[PDB]
């Protein structure tokens, strides 16, 4: 293999930087309005099964 | 002893004709098994990473 070190790279690299949602309020919206929805989604999207 | 004598002279014959000296070779490694012993090597150096 040749290859397959770069794609070992790349996973590593990616995985040290993960990604996930920020709901944020509207233009109009109340300065605490999206609280409540990104703290359930917090609280789904944390055990082991999201991140596999 | 300081010298390396040879015979000269055979009987049913003239002087031995005495060819110039040759050599078993010494052995080698052909440079193919030097190269390939290289590249495996380098091979398992490249593939040896976990990132």
């Amino acid at each position: 293999d040749v290859v397959r070190p770069v794609v070992r790279k790349l996973v590593s690299e990616m995985r040290q930087n993960p990604i996930d949602v920020l709901y944020r309020p509207k233009d109009g919206a109340r300065p605490d309005a999206a609280d409540v929805l990104m703290g359930m989604y917090r609280t789904d999207m944390r055990h082991n099964t999201a991140k596999i | 002893y300081p010298y390396y004598l040879l015979n000269r002279t055979d009987e049913n014959s003239g002087d031995l004709p005495t060819q110039p000296l040759a050599y078993y070779e010494n052995p080698e490694v052909p440079q193919a098994n030097a190269y390939m012993l290289e590249a495996a090597t380098s091979a398992v150096k490249e593939v040896a990473t976990l990132g």
